[PDB]
RNA sequence: CAUGAACGAGGAAUUCCCAGUAAGUGCGGGUCAUAAGCUUGCGUUGAUUAAGUCCCUGCCCUUUCACACCGCCCGUCGC
């Protein structure tokens, strides 16, 4: 699977156990106008730039 | 007029090739500095140490443990020993080497942790560029520590080998072997 | 290349009696265990006792490719050096770990190395990286011979108890292994583990 | 999924408010995604009708 | 087929203090083994103990092609019941043995079978007919592999030395092997002999 | 002048700490209490991490008229 860019466009919260994860809202650089949410550790703000290594998993998933 | 690090390192023909990293190393024509020592206040706010040049970054990691505390003059010395030492050994920039040692010592996935009396349970999460950055030089830092301590080598030597072995990719470094372990863990409980 | 041994749940803890000190037996403190309710025939030095004296005679060690550690049950961890000489008789065994377990360390008699320590937990921290870990137990149905799990070139470690009843459970161990049919004790798992890690690494 | 059975709800006539403010939240959020994919198409052309004639 | 270990130069005796009788040994009876100038360590009456543990609780005395013998240095033979059990601590088997020269012989707690009981001089005699008989010392410097002296369905004598320091010898054996070029304890070495036959003999 | 001991980073656990802060270094005073087997001032050099949640351990409260939003916590024992 090939590495992935994302660009973060809504910082959701703070959530894991602890709250020391970040809930964010990122869109990919490809031209796909796709968007999910991820999971982030570390301080993190708007208009950063995250690598994904698999973009399939979803934060929010059953 | 042209501003080179030491007073013989440009920052013109340093060029980064890490897209998320950016905006979170400091060498460029703006934040292009004679030395490493500013005496300004970057922790004052959230953030603003990204705007802090990363040589003075890592001088500023250089200063441990407690018997190095409050010696800046000193680190400033052995950082720029560190950068003759590699401009020798290799013949290239040593700024393209610090930057290519950051770029590749930083980790691009952790794990967060669960954690109970009898077992902590464990899951995979990403890495801001920043805690990226940070995590890169603290690695490297360390790993100079270490190899420098109780051993006939001077500590200026070792980071030179440490950024060179970082900057190369090879596996003989304690950064690239520390961020391999984390990514491993990462991987093997998604 | 290593194999790397930890003794799980050893019971080693010190007493004291009139002016003097000494560690926990069950046959020789039986009064004193009876006090406090604390449960009579747990005190069990000797599988600990009986367990190096296998481990640091065996021809693995007299190669030096073999490193044992000792967790005991109030959550002390000992580092052993390959150098050292085990006290055979019980005894001076016993005055020997409550040396250890009062000074912290012991210092060689004729050399300046320092032989048994007592360090800081968890165990986990001082593996190599990424190394095997396995622990032994009869309850696993499927009997494992020792010979195919040993690796070629890297260091493992290996889990056995010393406690005579209950089960090996710990947090670092990947793959649980029974090695034989019969319950055996630590001493003979001990000695069935190293013999077999020397005919594949060529130790002979 | 859920735009095949918002466009029930609607039909129906209950609670249209409620479900209306779901579905324009929705909309705006994947309006770049939503717009890429043709098996989306007869979908929202249930939608459009029933939706401005409810309301 | 059947296996036959048999254990000589074992410092086996009983001395009395005060109006007691005890196990002889070194840790607990300093003073008067420095009296009479008879040598300090000599009485080892340990090595016996464990060497045992390791034979006894061996996966093939539990199938049962085990049969184990010994000579003291007092030139004395006993058997071994291959359902007697071993006492783990040091003392409480020191509990059987004085009541074993005494009383020349223990039956079960739970039956009239005899599970100790001294044989007559010499166990040469008692030998099944069509058995072969191999002494084992570190000396030998060929090292023979274990799993090719196995006779396949005919029983076979090992003779292993329970003394501290010395050579083996003695006249019935036929032949001298050895198994390791590291100096091993006699604990290892019924360890090591028990280990090779399992596999031989098919009992896992 | 001579000799050159333990000590190679300190377990089980436990305490404290967010910017001129942690830590290193020097120079003064003894002020109607305390302090000199010590206390208290003043300067010099000067960082890493973090700027947000209630998951654990706790604490403090609450559940009777612009536009827009929203549309009644539950039970027991007495009198
Ligand atoms: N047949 C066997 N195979 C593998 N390990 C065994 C074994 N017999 C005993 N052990 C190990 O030796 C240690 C002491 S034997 C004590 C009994 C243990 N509770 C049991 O499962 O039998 C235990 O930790 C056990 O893990
Ligand atoms: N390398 C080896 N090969 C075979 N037997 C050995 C051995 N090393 C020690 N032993 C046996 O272990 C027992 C105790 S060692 C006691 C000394 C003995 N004479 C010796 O040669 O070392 C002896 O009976 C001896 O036969
Ligand atoms: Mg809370």
């Amino acid at each position: 699977q090939p590495i992935k860019l994302a660009r973060v466009t809504k910082v959701l919260g703070r959530t894991g156990s602890q709250g020391q994860c970040t809930q964010v809202r990122v869109e990919f650089m490809d031209d796909t106008s796709r968007s999910i949410i991820r999971n982030v550790k570390g301080p993190v703000r708007e208009g950063d730039v995250l690598t994904l290594l698999e973009s399939e998993r979803e934060a929010r998933r059953l | 007029p042209d501003i080179k690090l030491f007073g013989k390192w440009s920052t013109d023909d340093v060029q980064i090739n890490d897209i998320s990293l950016q905006d979170y190393i400091a060498v460029k024509e703006k934040y292009a500095k004679y030395l490493p020592h500013s005496a300004g206040r970057y922790a004052a706010k959230r953030f603003r140490k990204a705007q802090c040049p990363i040589v003075e970054r890592l001088t500023n990691s250089m200063m441990m443990h407690g018997r190095n505390n409050g010696k800046k003059l000193m680190t400033v010395r052995i950082v720029k020993h560190a950068f003759e030492i590699i401009h020798l050994l290799t013949g290239e920039n040593p700024l393209q080497v610090l930057v290519n040692a950051i770029i590749n010592s930083g980790p691009r996935e952790d794990s967060t942790r669960i954690g109970r009396a009898g077992t902590v349970r464990r899951q995979a999460v990403d890495v801001s560029p920043l805690r990226r950055v940070n995590q890169a030089i603290w690695l490297l830092c360390t790993g100079a520590r270490e190899a420098a301590f109780r051993n006939i080598k001077t500590i200026a030597e070792c980071l030179a080998d440490e950024l060179i072995n970082a900057a190369k990719g090879s596996s003989n470094s304690y950064a690239i072997k520390k961020k391999d372990e984390l990514e491993r863990v990462a991987k093997s409980n998604r | 290349r290593r194999l790397i041994v930890v003794l799980e749940g050893a019971s080693l803890e010190t007493v004291k009696v009139g002016k003097t000190y000494e560690l926990l037996n069950c046959d020789k403190h039986k009064s004193i265990l009876l006090k406090n309710g604390r449960d009579p025939g747990e005190a069990r030095p000797d599988i600990t006792h009986q367990s190096l004296l296998m481990l640091m005679d065996s021809p693995l060690n007299r190669a030096g490719l073999l490193q044992v550690y000792i967790h005991t049950q109030k959550n002390v961890l000992i580092e052993v050096n390959p150098q050292t000489r085990i006290p055979r008789t019980f005894d001076r065994f016993c005055g020997l770990m409550v040396q250890l377990l009062h000074k912290l360390s012991v210092r060689a008699a004729d050399g300046p190395q320092k032989l048994l320590k007592v360090i800081k937990n968890p165990v986990s921290d001082h593996f190599p990286v990424g190394c095997m870990k396995v622990g032994t137990s009869f309850s696993i149905p499927v009997v494992s011979d020792v010979r195919e799990l040993v690796p070629s070139s890297d260091p493992i470690v290996f889990v056995v108890g010393a406690f005579a009843h209950g089960k090996v459970s710990v947090e670092y161990t990947e793959k649980m292994v029974s090695i034989s049919n019969y319950p055996l004790s630590a001493a003979l798992t001990c000695a069935k583990l190293t013999t077999a890690f020397e005919e594949v690494w060529g130790v002979i | 999924d859920i735009l095949k059975l918002f466009n029930e709800f609607i039909q129906l006539g209950s609670d249209v408010e409620l479900i209306c403010r779901c579905l324009f939240f929705l909309l705006r959020i994947h309006f770049g995604q939503i717009t890429s994919n043709q098996m989306l198409v007869p979908v929202i052309e249930k939608l459009r009708e029933t939706t401005i004639s409810k309301v």
